[PDB]
């Protein structure tokens, strides 16, 4: 046991980032241990689709990608394969065969502001959905009628809208914080696990 | 691409869009009712500009899509509600005379108070001692200055005023296509573009009239009733066969009989059901009767509060220098969140309201699913009915024994069915004749069939005619009797109540019949059965997106209002009232009048 797999940086970082613009972090070349996630307060959903949680410690892998964002609690459940919603195919886009674990639990005090937090913002628009794995940044006025837009206005809108958190929100609407991890096979040596 | 999934992105802009302004403005208005300061004032003033400058731009904005290009029947429903809702037609100076115009009344009727003669020092108001005096004060005298000296000092400033007003209304209305705002009213109950459930807005007023001629009888002898009972108080001034005097029906305007209940009792010898003292002898708090009436909510299968609503809501009244209304009402400020404000004693009252107040929340926390524009109930009287059949089902007798506060040794029999049922109906029958007498007024002056030199004249001929009441003095054209109420100077419709009378009992009886309860209707209890309990839910969930014949076609098989459930639920008190009232002429004679 020499090198441990950074799993305090991507948990417990202070601020994360919008979903439509999410971050990914890659974990390789290290001994990762999963005893290290029961560590933290009880989670909303712990859902392992390809292997059992259990036996995470007997197979390992080459590669692990860690995705992490905000999103309401009412849209966890769109974060799976073969899920239609809006937070679903235009932001973020799960494969139908997809392996790995989803985690996320509720961040309402670190989250949360009396006059609002308006630094929270996903995609409401846009012509055609996503592909898996896939990300988009460009802001252009999109545009819903026959006419041009040549700015914002009628029938032309901007393609992304903002949260707002106060901490008296019900629960279903407070902020939840998500954390996506991923393991994949390839022709290399494998070289993360213990 | 084509009108409608250009209007549906329209919609879906604002559906979130407007949830945040929203729950901006409800936020400070709870904040200012539970704690009275200057800022929270300002903080409330600034919201509310700013919502609804928000409403009237995007109005402005919805006026893009022409809407008969849309099939869909709900995007429809959302900008017709958009278009109705936030559209202005009157040019700034009118629309700037009609707000001070409103403010004026608002004002007049607020601060409105009348002073004592020959003692000018003191001066009554009406909320504290004005009521009090008419419902407790026994002197003839007394009650007719009171009546007259409030009756004068509201109505003879406030006779310009209406006139101007419904001038102005008039006039926007006709600029509008309804014919005029009677109609604009009245409109709230229009259903169309559905095969089989089309409601028009000239259809309501047959109904009511309709309903009238079913509950004449069962009331006159009600009243017939009374009158005995009163002319055994006051012998000398009560005709045999006239009809009552106004100023003794325990209130200012006599919207209800309840406070006669103490002169008119039928048995006075059998106890009264009453737990105030069994809760003081058991420690009983707010938190105990809201965790009862919780558990009651359970019982049927319905989700409970959540923690969120417990935290935030406050039942007690804070007193010190923190000062609120203490008027019960239940507040959805969007977002999941949901209050309840209500200063409590430990008192049967409050008991019930309790009940009452949990109902109108649950209804609020059945449709959180639907859009923002349909998150409503199906028309204005679903609500009401809703919220007054749960207080309706947790006042018997079997449920204060099942939970514990009456004692099991209490028995039924005779005189105590006799005595609720008297207490009921001189609560909910009473109250009918006198909203129906003047939602037609009103109608009537707004059609404009009343010349305004004849107003007072046919309103008083009304007076005698349905609701049987002669008035004590004679009035000429400068008195304004029907804006001293609440709702007519606050204009407010004055319909709801009567179709939520009927509503509530039909929902009762089908609820009840769910159950498979067997005996009389007035002793029914759903507390242990799910069926009535999925069945309401079912109903609840709906929203505004079916009309309101279909939803009540689901829950009860018909697609109008009936009267045949309340004649049901008071058969066994008008058997009783038939027997009593062999020797005892019924009707009155309008040509009999007090001041000679
Ligand atoms: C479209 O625009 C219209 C305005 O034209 C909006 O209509 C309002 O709708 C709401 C909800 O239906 C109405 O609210 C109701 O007001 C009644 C009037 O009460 C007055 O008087 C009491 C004191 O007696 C005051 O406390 C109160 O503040 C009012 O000044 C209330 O009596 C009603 O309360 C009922 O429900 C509560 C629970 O919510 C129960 O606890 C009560 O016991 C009671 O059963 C109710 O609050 C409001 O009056 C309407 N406005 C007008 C001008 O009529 C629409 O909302 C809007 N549509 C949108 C925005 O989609
Ligand atoms: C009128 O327009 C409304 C608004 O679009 C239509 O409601 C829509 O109905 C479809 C099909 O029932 C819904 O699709 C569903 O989406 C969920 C994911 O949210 C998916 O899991 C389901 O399998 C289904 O595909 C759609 O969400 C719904 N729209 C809204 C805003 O709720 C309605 O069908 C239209 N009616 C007519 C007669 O055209
Ligand atoms: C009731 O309202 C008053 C004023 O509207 C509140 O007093 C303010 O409280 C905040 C935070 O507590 C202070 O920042 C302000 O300076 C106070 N204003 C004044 C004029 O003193 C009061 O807190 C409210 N009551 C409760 C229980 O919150
Ligand atoms: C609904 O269910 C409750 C729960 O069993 C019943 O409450 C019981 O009521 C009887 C009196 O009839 C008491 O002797 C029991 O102790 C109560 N049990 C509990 C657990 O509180 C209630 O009676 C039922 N409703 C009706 C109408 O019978
Ligand atoms: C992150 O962890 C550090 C130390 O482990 C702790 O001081 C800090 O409060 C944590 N912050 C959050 C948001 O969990
Ligand atoms: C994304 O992750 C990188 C790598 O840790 C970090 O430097 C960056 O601050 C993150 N950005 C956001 C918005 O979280
Ligand atoms: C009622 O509230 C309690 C919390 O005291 C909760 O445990 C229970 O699940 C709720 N009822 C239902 C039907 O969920
Ligand atoms: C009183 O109850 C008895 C029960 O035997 C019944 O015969 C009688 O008609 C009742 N009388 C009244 C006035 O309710």
């Amino acid at each position: 046991v020499t090198n441990l797999c950074p799993f305090h940086e991507v948990f417990n970082a202070t601020r994360f980032a919008s979903v439509y613009a999410w971050n990914r972090t890659r974990i390789s070349n290290c001994v990762a241990d999963y005893s290290v996630l029961y560590n933290f307060a009880p989670f909303f959903a712990f859902k392992c689709y390809g292997v059992s949680p259990t036996k995470l410690n007997d197979l390992c892998f080459t590669n692990v990608y860690a995705d992490s964002f905000v999103i309401k609690g009412n849209e966890v459940s769109q974060i799976a394969p073969g899920q239609t919603g809006n937070i679903a195919d235009y932001n973020y886009k799960l494969p139908d065969d997809f392996t790995g674990c989803v985690i996320a639990w509720n961040s309402n005090k670190l989250d949360s502001k009396h006059s609002g937090n308006y630094d929270y913002w996903y995609r409401l628009f846009r012509k055609s959905k996503l592909k898996p794995f896939e990300r988009d940044i460009s802001t252009e006025i999109y545009q819903a009628g026959n006419k041009p837009c040549k700015g914002k206005g009628p029938n032309c809108y901007f393609p992304l809208q903002s949260y707002g958190f106060r901490p008296t929100y019900g629960v279903g609407h407070q902020p939840y914080r998500v954390v996506v991890l991923s393991f994949e096979l390839l022709h290399a040596p494998a070289t993360v696990c213990g | 691409s084509t009108i409608e999934e250009q209007a549906k992105t329209f919609l879906d802009k604002f559906n979130h869009e407007a949830e945040d302004l929203f729950y901006q403005s409800s936020l400070a208005s709870w904040n200012y009712n539970t704690n009275i300061t200057e800022e929270n004032v300002q903080n409330m003033n600034n919201a509310g500009d700013k919502w609804s400058a928000f409403l009237k731009e995007q109005s402005t904005l919805a006026q893009m899509y022409p809407l008969q290009e849309i099939q869909n029947l709900t995007v429809k429903l959302q900008l017709q509600a958009l278009q109705q809702n936030g559209s202005s037609v009157l040019s700034e100076d009118k629309s700037k005379r009609l707000n001070t115009i409103l403010n004026t009344m608002s004002t007049i009727y607020s601060t409105g108070k009348v002073c004592n003669p020959d003692n000018p020092q003191e001066c009554l108001l009406l909320e504290p001692g004005l009521n009090e005096i008419m419902a407790n004060s026994l002197d003839y005298n007394e009650r007719l200055w009171a009546w007259e000296s409030w009756r004068s000092e509201v109505g003879k400033q406030l006779r310009p005023l209406y006139e101007e007003y419904v001038v102005l209304k008039n006039e926007m209305a006709r600029a509008n296509h309804y014919e005029d705002y009677g109609d604009y009213w009245r409109g709230d109950y229009e259903v169309n573009g559905v095969d089989g459930y089309d409601y028009s807005r000239g259809q309501l007023i047959e109904d009511v009239e309709h309903t009238f001629e079913e509950i004449k009888p069962l009331y006159e002898h009600l009243h017939a009733y009374v009158r005995a009972k009163l002319m055994n108080a006051y012998p000398s001034y009560i005709s045999p066969i006239g009809c009552l005097p106004a100023h003794l029906l325990g209130d200012m305007w006599g919207r209800f009989w309840t406070n006669l209940y103490s002169l008119t009792v039928p048995f006075g010898q059998k106890p009264n059901i009453d737990v105030t003292d069994a809760m003081v002898d058991q420690a009983w708090d707010a938190q105990r009767i809201f965790k009862e009436a919780e558990k009651f909510f359970v019982s049927v299968g319905l989700p409970n509060m959540t923690q969120g609503f417990w935290e935030n809501s406050m039942l007690t009244d804070p007193g010190n220098v923190q000062k609120a209304v203490c008027h019960p009402t239940a507040w959805d400020l969007g977002k999941g969140d949901f209050r309840i404000l209500m200063c409590t004693k430990v008192t049967m009252d409050d008991f019930l309201t309790a009940h009452h107040e949990m109902g109108h929340i649950q209804y609020d926390m059945a449709y959180a699913a639907q859009p923002f524009l349909l998150r409503n109930g199906a028309n204005e009287g679903f609500h009401e009915a809703v919220g007054e059949i749960m207080s309706l089902s947790a006042a018997t007798p079997k449920h204060l024994k099942s939970i514990g506060l009456l004692s099991p040794d209490f028995q039924e029999d005779n005189e105590t069915e006799i005595n609720f049922l008297l207490k009921q109906a001189l609560t909910i029958v009473g109250t009918l004749p006198f909203t129906y007498m003047l939602e037609k007024w009103r109608w009537m002056v707004f059609k404009g069939e009343i010349p305004k030199d004849q107003w007072m004249k046919k309103w008083w001929e009304m007076k005698r005619e349905i609701v049987g009441v002669v008035e004590p003095v004679p009035h000429d054209e400068t008195y304004c009797d029907p804006a001293s109420l609440f709702h007519v100077s606050n204009d407010y419709s004055f319909i709801r109540y009567y179709t939520r009378t009927l509503y509530q009992f039909q929902f009762q009886e089908a609820l009840c019949q769910a159950a498979k309860h067997e005996g009389p209707l007035h002793k029914c209890d759903i507390s242990n059965s799910t069926e009535a309990g999925q069945k309401l839910f079912n109903m609840l969930r709906l929203g505004k997106s079916e009309p309101w014949t279909l939803a009540l076609e689901n829950v009860v098989g018909a697609k109008n209002m009936n009267v045949r459930p309340l004649l049901n639920y008071f058969e066994p008190l008008f058997t009783w009232l038939k027997d009593q009232n062999k020797n005892s002429f019924v009707g009155w004679s309008t040509d009999w009048s007090p001041y000679a």
